[PDB]
RNA sequence: CAACGAGGAAUUCCUAGUAAGCGCAAGUCAUCAGCUUGCGUUGAUUACGUCCCUGCCCUUUGUACACACCGCCCGUCGCUAGUACCGAUUGAAUGGCUUAGUGAGGCGACAAACUUGGUCAUUUAGAGGAACUAAAAGU
């Protein structure tokens, strides 16, 4: 089969990410989805699109929704980008060559933030599950995993090697000690979520829910366990939502440090912090009328140290922020709102005037854009596409260049199409309005005011062109009519029900209106005839397609399934059940029987309608697709999605017993090891010190587990089980089993581990010796005998140990219960 | 006198005689106990 | 937590009876035993034991249930006969008759240690065929 | 001037009156005589252990009452409940600001109520997405 692929990807500028700023203004690196793209602020041209080496539509695309890109972060003087996804991975790649370095899978859930520290070869990682992870670059390995937080980490600070401070979804704020991996101090920050942290040295800052912003003092060199991080005050903002980065800097020529705070919604406060010799010269002014409520007052700080600045607005919702500056009046912020757009803003201030009521953006790029969700996407016989939005942005693109050549502003606006000719386009608004556009010439050729009564659902041209069809919302189509290029309304058919889809065949013959009453009607264009009425589809009933021999139709509507029907008697084909959400949009090809669906749950998918398989299963949007459109001849598909995008289609074993044993050889073999390596340095300390032994170097197993072998065989004795340790044991011949007893005698001399295992030592040893009694004792040396001596002597005063205060506690418990029955029997 | 279960739904008490605390035991513990407890009510 | 990763038994086993930690309760008070082993009328660390000879009434019928219900091992109940023993030489006898509860305990856990004098008792019983081995390596010249 | 002197690679079955040798009868509503089923006679070798290999199965709270022994099998994905997030729903509405007119009338200034753009708090009819946390079996 000639299957499909995806050619390019546009319409996105700045999306569900972050961004950081690149000096020379300068350039930005954002979000598009899933791949980053990087643009010029002084003009604004594309200047990159880093993608990932794969077309999402291959062959070896993966059958799910590609990872949405959630952090970007940059490391500048290296010249490196450490980008972050919404499955959790991590992907290094030089900005020169535009390859992928490092891939730093990970997490278990999208990540939060990214950050480079000792300027190179470390990178630290906070995510949407609670983890923090370290990460080194010229080791291509996670060093350390810190966990300790609850819900998602939203920030963190550190430094190099010893100190981390992050922030988390719940309430909670954690100091980390990076030797030792343990969390030192926690706090509960705020009483809800804690969405912020930055710190200039000295003063730490956070925020949560709702307008109290939280100065911390951390003293690094403090000593007690609660007081590393103490709270010096709160203050109050003036948005009462959630404040989610807070960021400083510090301006040289004098020196001074500015930190911004950008709330939910479109707002971002500025904050100059003031310096020492104000400080000083303003404590006495609050100190005035004169001490303990003079000391109240004084500790009742923040409005003190900290001054409120210009407080940027914008359009938007705001998504992003970060600055540069120069002179204290250069503060230059770049700005990524949520509906696609970044601004360069920049504030002036005098060093005591900001100069300015309100301030003032120096740049906006914003043009390949839409700033709503495209309710409608169309294109030329191949040349120019058609992108349909809210806010008015009719947007000519182009396929050759996918750059806007020409844009409009028409309003809520959710169908349109072409004019045959090319250059010409129709357009009706979700109000009772119409409205037409051409390409050479300015917006308005004409609006039809009153056009309908209600909200406009569905129009379509006929394939000549002179003739098109409306169905609205009032209950109502409408035939309209190229009069010369103005509307000439002529007919009109009430239903009893909201049109809500419109059709007609591509040879002038059928006339196909889906309804909201769960039904479709197909008429006679030439009589208003009545011919069909296709039913049974049990929900409100969206887009429908009449294929090129006018034959076949499909149906489809948010009950999951798209129909297909055969339109001369009205007959159904299939219900083949699709796209779990709702199907949005249903296409044919131009020559084929072959169709495309896309549907609101981020997937188009490509079927044929003769065997009604599933051709192709396409996943490369990120959420609801609400239009699709096919060329006219040839066959390439573009798709356009809620995600702000606009895509292209084209064609393409031991056991028991022998573990001890093996344990017991190293063990005992290392064990004597170091005794003759400590008889050595008596000899050596008692006689001539002119040579000794030069090493015993410790055994390989026993470091890399970090054992003393007297642990080492106690855990391997301990995990052999009860069932077969009488077999484990005997097993073993007499030779294991003497080395089995000096075992025993030196693991009775370290008594914190004899008196952890006592009866399992006493179980081991009394049926090892009882098992091969008749062998020891017909053994003659002197160092067994000392040997079972000391054993018998430290083992029996182990046990009697024990069974001392088991006999003291039985008499005292039953002296105080007979006590208190003598009392109050 | 045998150990049965804990009399209070802050801690739980195991037959062995060990006992965890709801707050004190880590979230690791706390799904391998859910899991443990799950299949012990499941035979 | 920086307690129990630090050492220092004595404060965070107040701070376990405090926050009624008892998985943490049992460890501050293995690894104290433990270590009391190791080091040479006191059975823990000094001033451990005088931070369970100053605990109160509830407090302490906490800690001798969490002792009731460890003494059921075999296992566990070393530990548990060591905290009852410092209750027991550190408190007053009335006293702790005169607790309201502390006899639904006591008689839990009588026949437990009971148990464990039995079992304990049998171990230095068999523990004599080291002297009979050392008798007959003593014969064999 | 054809075959053949105990039958290759592989493969199947078999543990005591058993394998195998031996003959003699019958011919029982199905089956069998190109044979089938009985009946006696002679009668062994080697295992009778083991889960190492190949597999098949069972259990993973000890429950069932003492004594004694043991002393938390593990992971993934789902289900349920909560907590915040992401936007689209001309969300729509309330209320206050504020957009600009219509302004009856009190006293030609003044003007309660009606149209009509943005700001703040809340509900979504609700439906999506993709996160985190919690979850109780014991006379």
């Amino acid at each position: 089969y000639q299957r499909f692929e995806q050619a390019a990807a546009f319409g996105v500028i700045a999306s569900n990410a972050n961004c950081v700023w690149i000096p020379a203004p300068g350039q930005l690196i954002t979000s598009a989805l899933e791949d980053v793209n990087i643009w010029d602020i002084k003009t604004g041209d594309l200047v990159s699109k880093l993608s990932d080496g794969l077309p999402p539509g291959a062959s070896d695309a993966r059958g799910a929704k590609p990872a949405e890109c959630t952090y970007l972060e940059a490391h500048k003087d290296t010249d490196l980008l450490a980008v972050g996804y919404a499955d959790g991975v991590i992907k290094v790649w030089d900005l020169m060559s535009k390859t992928v370095l490092l891939n730093f899978n990970g997490h278990k859930a999208a990540i939060t933030l990214l950050q480079f520290d000792g300027t190179g070869t470390r990178l630290i990682s906070g995510s949407k599950d609670s983890n923090i992870i370290v990460w080194d670059l010229v080791g291509e390995v996670g060093l350390y995993k810190l966990r300790s937080h609850k819900d998602s980490i939203t920030g963190f600070w550190c430094q190099g090697e010893d100190w981390l401070i992050s922030t988390s979804k719940d309430g909670m704020i954690k100091l980390w000690d990076l030797k030792t991996h343990q969390c030192i101090e926690t706090h509960i920050a705020h009483t809800g979520e804690c969405w912020g942290l930055a710190v200039k040295d000295d003063l730490l800052i956070t925020t949560g829910t709702d307008s109290q912003v939280k100065i911390w003092k951390l003293d690094i060199e403090n000593d007690k366990m609660g007081g590393k991080l103490t709270e010096m005050g709160i203050f109050e903002k003036q948005s009462k939502q959630r404040g989610l980065k807070i960021e400083f800097i510090t301006n040289s020529s004098d020196k001074t440090s500015f930190f911004y705070i950008q709330n939910a919604d479109k707002t971002i406060e500025t904050f100059r912090i003031r310096k020492e010799e104000e400080i000083a010269r303003g404590l006495k002014k609050r100190e005035k009328r004169l001490l303990t409520e003079e000391e109240i007052a004084k500790s009742i700080y923040s409005s003190f140290i900290l001054h409120p600045f210009q407080t940027i607005r914008s359009l938007y919702k705001i998504k992003s922020a970060s600055w540069t500056t120069v002179s204290s009046s250069k503060l230059e912020l770049v700005l990524t709102t949520s509906s696609n757009t970044i601004e360069y803003y920049s504030i002036p201030y005098e060093k005591r005037d900001p100069t300015s009521p309100a301030p003032l953006k120096t740049h906006t790029i914003e043009l390949q854009g839409q700033r709503t969700d495209v309710r409608s996407i169309d294109i030329s016989d191949d040349n120019k596409l058609l992108a349909t939005a809210s806010n008015g942005s009719l947007k000519i693109w182009n396929i050759k260049t996918h750059k806007c050549i020409r844009t409009f502003e028409c309003g809520y606006a959710l169908t349109c199409k072409f004019l045959p000719g090319g250059l010409l386009v129709i357009l009706g608004t979700r109000n009772g309005e119409l409205q037409l556009f051409d390409l050479a010439s300015s917006s308005l050729l004409d609006t039809i005011e009153d056009a309908h009564d209600a909200a406009i659902w569905s129009l379509d041209l006929t394939s000549d062109g002179k003739r098109l069809v409306t169905g609205s919302a009032d209950k109502t189509v409408k035939f309209w009519d190229f009069k010369v290029l103005k509307l000439h309304h002529d007919t009109t058919l009430e239903l009893t029900d909201d049109i809500l889809c419109v059709r007609v065949s591509p040879d002038d013959r059928y006339l196909a209106i889906s309804l909201l009453d769960n039904t479709v009607k197909v008429f006679f264009l030439d009589s208003m005839k009545f011919y069909l009425s296709l039913y049974g589809h049990k929900l409100p009933v969206l887009s429908i397609d009449i294929s090129f021999d006018s034959k076949m139709i499909i149906t489809s509507s948010a009950d999951k399934n798209i129909k297909i029907w055969g339109l001369d008697f009205g007959d159904c084909h299939k219900s083949l059940f699709a796209h779990q959400d709702s199907i949005m949009n249903v296409k044919f090809l131009p020559q084929s029987h072959n169709f495309f669906s896309c549907s609101k749950d981020a997937v188009v998918k490509y079927w044929d309608g003769e065997k009604f398989e599933c051709i192709q299963k396409l996943y490369a949007h990120q959420s609801e697709v609400w239009a699709l459109a096919v060329a006219t001849d040839g066959g390439f598909v573009v798709s356009s999605s809620h995600d702000h995008s606009i895509r292209i289609w084209e064609e393409t074993s031991l056991k028991a017993g022998e573990r001890l044993m093996e344990a017991l050889d190293l063990g005992i073999a290392e064990i004597e090891g170091l005794e003759a390596y400590n008889r050595d340095m008596k000899l050596w300390q008692r006689k001539k010190l002119g040579e000794a032994p030069i090493k015993p170097q410790g055994n390989a197993v026993l470091i890399a587990v970090n054992k003393t072998p007297e642990q080492y065989i106690m855990d391997t004795l301990l995990r052999i089980r009860m069932s077969q340790l009488e077999d484990a044991l005997m097993v073993m011949p007499f030779s294991y089993v003497l080395k089995f007893l000096k075992f025993i005698d030196t693991v009775m001399q370290n008594k914190t581990l004899l008196h952890s295992h006592l009866p399992l030592i006493c179980k081991n040893l009394f049926f090892i010796i009882k098992f091969n009694h008749k062998e020891l004792v017909s053994q003659k040396n002197e160092e067994l005998k000392l040997q079972i001596n000391r054993v018998k002597t430290e083992l029996r005063s182990a046990l009697k140990s024990t069974e001392d205060d088991l006999g003291f506690n039985v008499q005292g418990l039953k002296f105080v219960k007979q006590q208190w029955n003598l009392r109050h029997n | 006198y045998n150990v049965g279960k804990a009399e209070k739904d802050g801690e739980i008490r195991l037959k062995n005689g060990v006992a965890m605390s709801k707050e004190e035991l880590t979230r690791e513990d706390k799904n391998r106990l859910r899991r443990a407890l799950k299949r012990k009510r499941s035979k | 937590q920086n307690y129990m990763s630090k050492g220092d038994w004595t404060n965070a086993f107040l701070l376990a009876m405090t926050l009624d930690h008892p998985m943490r309760l049992f460890n501050v008070l293995k690894r104290a035993l433990g270590e009391s082993r190791s080091r040479q009328e006191v059975i823990f660390n000094e001033e451990l034991d005088q931070a369970i000879s100053i605990l109160n009434d509830e407090q302490l019928i906490l800690l001798m249930k969490r002792c009731r219900d460890w003494n059921t091992n075999a296992k566990t109940h070393t530990i548990a006969q060591r905290t009852i023993r410092c209750i027991l030489m550190h408190h007053n006898i009335a006293k702790l008759s005169e607790i309201p509860g502390m006899v639904k305990i006591v008689d839990a856990i009588i026949p437990y240690t009971q148990r464990h004098f039995t079992r304990v008792d049998n171990l230095v019983e068999q523990s004599y065929i080291l002297d009979y081995a050392l008798v007959e390596m003593d014969k064999l010249f």
